């Protein structure tokens, strides 16, 4: 990383002759998703998945002040 | 090896790397290869590395040893016979003196 020097630094043409970019996304939905479920008393389809670490007592927005609540401390996406 | 030679080393390897499938060689085109600088050309690396790939070591196809006539002429023109008549003078004397003589 650092500045450009647009009087001399190279400044490499490359083609993506295989739609590679295509690959890419920035996390948006096309559209919103199948058949949501709201007022169900159960939900299903949606797996369990083990951390790839620990995650602080920090990171959640929510940390309401309580010595010992909540240990299990599981977290899942917006959906 | 002198009938692999005729093979292996001839043709294509003498000219090229021969080979197929996998990422392959592309005509990239992406810019002039040193008018920038003398480093230009193969600056950018490959795509993706290979999961795997499957073909035969051996056949009468490709990489057997197509030995031929001529190539047991150019053998036997390189000849080296392991002993010569300055031995065989003596040996064959110690041969048929070996029997009804002592």
């Amino acid at each position: 990383q650092g500045l450009v020097d647009f009087t001399e630094t190279q400044l490499i043409l490359v083609n993506d002759t295989e739609q590679k970019l295509s690959a890419l996304k920035y996390a948006n939905e096309d559209e919103e998703y199948a058949l949501p479920k709201i007022g169900t008393n159960s939900a299903l389809s949606i797996d369990l998945e083990s951390l790839p670490c620990t995650i602080s007592r920090d990171l959640l927005r929510p940390a309401p002040h309580i010595n010992d609540d909540n240990s299990i401390y599981a977290f899942t996406d917006a959906e | 090896l002198k009938s692999v030679h005729r093979w292996l080393s001839a043709a294509d390897q003498s000219e090229v790397v021969p080979g197929n499938d996998n990422i392959e060689y592309f005509s990239i085109n992406e810019h002039g290869r040193r008018e920038e600088n003398r480093l230009r050309l193969k600056t950018l690396l490959q795509q993706d590395v290979v999961h795997e790939t499957k073909t035969s070591t051996s056949a009468a196809s490709e990489l057997t040893a197509v030995v031929t006539i001529n190539d047991l002429l150019e053998a036997c023109q390189e000849t080296k016979p392991s002993i010569s008549t300055s031995e065989l003078v003596k040996l064959r004397g110690i041969y048929d003196r070996f029997q009804k003589d002592r």
